[PDB]
């Protein structure tokens, strides 16, 4: 199986630089180009550049030149993007993507935040009940905007719905994540919602009961 | 005589050579050629030069038609060009090949197609991207093909041979078709034209069973024809007899 | 810098329809060597793109048979035999024929089901966000088509507006239908205030609007 | 560097049927000497290649008839007139008469079976794995065919994934049959914090996925 | 009866070197050339050299000539394969063959893997049972790759299966042996997985019993 | 007279005859010359001209019709010829002369087949390959022999003889034919021919069985043929008698 991994910092202060990494794990990438896709939900879809790692040659788009700077190590089977002078307008997904002579194989992506300060870890508080039942994680007051929600570690997941963080007036961001099950079930079984704010190193697994 | 001597004796004729073949061409045969200049034996110069001699019909073949000499790695089989060029019959084309799977990997010299329609492009690949020989119409160098064969010698010197699928006017210029081609500098002519028509004759067939119209040309040259009468401009046939077999002659006559 | 351009940006089928993708390019997509580098790709709901269609026709490996890719020169049509719930997402072509590669905008599938009017709850905070000072009261509207919808909060029969933010989900993949949670919130001191909370939950599948409600 | 290509690259056969295995070279293989340096070799699973047929047509000692070489030039055809459940495995053939030697990349001849159900076993780890400090739960799956398969693994109704890895045998000589192993990995803690353990076969011969369990 | 046994260096860091050593029994090796073939799974067989006793004259595949230097003993009636300048390309299983004009025998042959990670031991633990009932030997956390299972010390084969190594995410081996067997016999008849990992010189002998 | 004088006598001529001859039949025949030189006795001198004569006249007769000398050990076996070109009728072969198992080991000086089709090669051998004497075809060979009986002496030095399994012009393309082939230079003429019938009738006939097609040609010279009418062309004849003729001549003229 072919897969691309994408790591790096998600906060870095304006006019700073971050490098992200994207680790190939089945295939070697001596024998293909690395690509970086930036994403963001207005500007939409955005190639910067690819990298042959054989012979280590680079090609950028020329809006990017100066921005951006792919590296790679094939003795570790990684790419790097590095992504200098940081600003707002660097606020984006960035991918890793594979060249077959075409790009066909993405990884899931690392989100990076150009802001001033936050670091800020989410307050969970459970949401309870009151033949099928609503319960769910209030996760409250986080800045950086990636927050990861399971619920008992990834065994449940029908029924789930995790919903889109919402920017408060405060500027923290605040997110609702709530799965129903049969009200028989509720109470013979037990939910634990996990959230992973890794921005802050934050890592809360709350119980939620009646 | 030293081969090294003869090389010095006729580099500007090879040089000549060189600046009027197609650039992939043209270097392939600067190194079959500093190859003959350093080689051990007179049984080693010898193999050079028939590559040597037939890279450089090919490459001057493919110059005096406006196609493109496909280097003999890089050739297309027929594997390649089906799936390339037909990729929902490629399953089907598997099929029929599996009692002869031999079919599967011929590789015509060219392997031509009608140009279809309905600077700052990517330069660099992974993986090599099977080349598309791209002609501005088969027909017209069919065409060209049946003339010589009939005066407006060449009837005897080749075959043209097409696959009875028919297309229609839009069906020409709405899907590909297939124009292969082989040619050769060989002292017995009748030997390419025969050898290639018991396996040719039945994958025409075999295209056309699969919907695809192809269509197909065998020639040769010998040294001994007129020089107004090659299957290549006569200024041409002037430079490859300088170059390329003026070097053979030398190499018999001191093995 | 070869511009995308793709169209509808949003296609409503129903589930078993055919969809029609069109794709239209600044300069021809044929490339000297005799190819065209124009791909499709799928990118559903927080996941990463998907390859459907490399060079304007051919299949990615473990690709149904409805994804047919049909187009040249500049105009490119994919098309989508008969549609799946799962097929939901934003659809993008690319191509890589020219430096620097170009996406189109998107075109965002969505579903047509059957009208489903929606689930209410409502949650009061928990005594940990009592205690912190700040109480946050949340209504949940679940597993609905089609997505308009309109929240009401009333504190003890009070209308409000701008204390109030909502968030909705994309089409679930299941079912393709939505869910939307709306949080009003409030003071620790203002909560105790009042003793009663509903929410009037107003939807197409509702001929009457609905109200869920708790006593502190 | 003569090219050997062997097509198809996989044959399944059916016992009893006739089996034809096509070698085709680069170069001509006719030695000057007038001798053909063609072999045709046979590697079951997990042992070194046995010789066949050396020199396009001739058996090696102790080879059965039923096994027939054909061929000259370039072209050469393998035969095995009645497939056998014994003769799994990868047939290479090879050229010796260039140096340097060239094998083909392999066809692999399977036997098509009638359909057989799994047998499914599950297995608690020892308690020397428990005195270790980790605990690995096996389930067994074993002589079936045909060889898609689909282990679940279901810690107290709890399906998981990425805490599993199984392997599979390859056909067996005797019954042309395959085996799998899937192993569910936990920590000590984590396994003594739950009490029903079981595995969920789905198999084509089996038109109710069965399933497989034990209490700690 | 003809057998070539290839013994060598099971597992050797990059950079170094490795003798594979071909022991003749059943002929003499003067009467004969004997070949090296390597083969790996996507790699394929792939031809080396082969060395004239008699004389001694070798002639190899120029891509593995400075590579590979076949020597031969006629005396102690061996062929050695060495193999230097050591890479994960040179991992592969290595055959010695016999020649008779055209290679007919071939050894068991003799696994290589390239790398650092140094040997680890095998930790052997039982599965019980519990008509037809099967048991087991789960063959644990070892790192060079080939490893031994045997049954009874090869008194019972039938019913058995050995499962090909898993490579975990701890980058260490995993592997199943499993046996299916009457339950009427069980706990009559006693049954002994016996494991083997030469590269740790590892041996058990562990019991199996319900 | 002194051996190793008259070797030295003769030497220059000895050293034409190993020049027109195959190599390995040149090679063979130097060191019967140098044994002849250092023979102690008369006897064990003679017994090796002998042998060199035989052994130049078959290379000399190999030469002239595009065979290659098979030197004697090495010369295929009928058990050979039947296993190497037949393996399907070499266990039925195997049968027929289980009560003629001398029959198995049967060698022609010459066993030759039609080259059939439907460097950097291997070079080296552990064990000997059975040789493969390939000619382009047994009947032109088959009629340069039955013309040269009876005009366009002869007719009487030689017999040829064909098994009468029919073969089609197909099956002659197709499938491999044996040509067996017994030359000398001995005295007796009619002995080589007749000697050789006895069994070769017998043979032929059970390869026919067998169904495998094979020819024959048994032929002599001797001394007193005038030179333009030997087996071999008159020129190389010239050398024969010059060389080893003339051996023998002084080394009865001695003993």
């Amino acid at each position: 199986e072919v897969m691309l991994v994408e790591s790096g910092a998600e906060l870095v202060r304006p006019g700073a630089l971050v490098d992200l990494s994207c680790k190939a794990s089945g295939f070697n990438i001596k024998d293909y180009y690395i690509h970086w896709v930036k994403q963001r939900p207005e500007q939409g879809l955005e190639w910067i550049g690819w990298i042959d790692p054989k012979n280590v040659n680079t090609i950028y788009d020329p809006k990017f030149q100066g921005k951006a700077t792919i590296t790679a190590d094939t003795s570790s089977n990684t790419a790097y993007l590095r992504l200098s002078s940081l600003t707002s307008e660097d606020t984006a997904v960035y991918y890793c993507v594979r060249d077959v002579n075409y790009l066909d194989y993405w990884g899931q992506g690392t989100t990076l935040t150009v802001s001033s300060a936050s670091t800020k870890g989410p307050s969970v508080f459970p949401l309870a009940p009151s033949g099928t039942a609503a319960l769910g994680c209030l996760v409250k007051d986080y800045f950086p905007e990636p927050v990861t929600v399971s619920w008992n570690s990834g065994a449940l997941t029908s029924g789930v719905h995790t919903f889109p963080a919402v920017l408060q007036s405060s500027g923290l961001y605040s997110l609702s994540s709530v799965v129903t099950v049969p009200s028989s079930s509720l109470g013979t079984q037990t939910y634990i919602c996990n959230v992973n704010h890794k921005p802050s190193n934050t890592k809360v697994d709350k119980k939620v009961e009646p | 005589e030293p081969i090294a001597i003869i090389c010095d004796g006729i580099e500007g004729n090879m040089k000549q050579l060189f600046s009027v073949l197609p650039p992939d061409c043209a270097r392939e045969c600067e190194v079959l050629f500093d190859d003959i200049r350093n080689s051990p034996t007179h049984s080693t110069a010898w193999k050079h030069a028939l590559r040597l001699k037939g890279t450089a019909y090919e490459g001057l073949f493919a110059n005096c038609y406006g196609w493109q000499y496909i280097p003999e790695d890089i050739k297309p089989s027929l594997t390649m060009l089906i799936q390339t060029l037909f990729p929902d019959k490629f399953e089907d084309f598997l099929d029929r090949t599996q009692l002869h799977p031999e079919f599967r990997d011929l590789t015509p010299d060219f392997s031509l197609t009608q140009k279809v329609h309905f600077v700052t492009e990517r330069k660099m690949f992974p993986l090599p991207e099977t080349p598309l020989n791209e002609v501005h119409s088969i027909e017209r160098i069919m065409e060209n093909f049946t003339r010589l064969m009939h005066g407006g010698d060449y009837g005897e010197r080749g075959i043209v041979e097409g696959n009875h699928m028919r297309f229609s006017e839009e069906d020409q210029l709405e899907t590909r078709q297939l124009l292969l081609v082989e040619v050769g500098f060989q002292t017995d002519i009748d030997g390419k034209i025969r050898t290639d028509h018991k396996k040719w004759k039945d994958i025409l067939k075999l295209l056309e069973l699969l919907g695809i119209k192809c269509s197909f040309v065998a020639c040769a040259d010998c040294s001994s024809t007129p020089p107004d009468r090659w299957w290549i401009t006569e200024d041409r046939v002037r430079i490859l007899k300088n170059s390329v077999s003026f070097l053979f002659n030398k190499l018999s006559r001191n093995s | 810098d070869i511009k995308m351009t793709q169209s509808p940006l949003s296609l409503p089928v129903s589930l078993g329809d055919q969809a029609s993708i069109s794709c239209r390019s600044s300069q021809s997509l044929v490339h000297s060597n005799g190819h065209t580098y124009l791909h499709w790709y799928l990118q559903k709901p927080g996941q990463s793109p998907k390859l459907l269609i490399y060079k304007v026709s051919n299949r990615f490996s473990g690709v149904p048979d409805r994804f047919s890719g049909s187009g040249s020169g500049t105009d490119f049509t994919l098309k989508i035999s008969r549609v799946e719930a799962e097929d939901l997402g934003i659809y993008f072509c690319s191509q890589s024929t020219h430096v620097p590669f170009t996406f189109g905008s998107g075109t965002k599938l969505e579903i047509k089901r059957t009208v489903a009017a929606p689930s209410v709850f409502i949650f009061p905070p928990s005594d940990e966000q009592l205690k912190s000072g700040t109480a946050s009261v949340v209504c949940l509207l679940n597993n609905f088509y089609p997505r308009e919808a309109k929240v009401q909060w009333k504190v003890d029969n009070a209308l409000q507006s701008g204390n109030s933010q909502e968030s909705v989900t994309e089409q679930d993949s299941k079912d393709s239908t939505y869910s939307l949670s709306s949080t009003l919130t409030l003071s620790k001191a203002d909560y105790e205030k009042h003793k009663v909370y509903a929410c009037e939950v107003t939807h197409q599948g509702l001929s009457s609007p609905v109200t869920k409600s708790f006593n502190r």
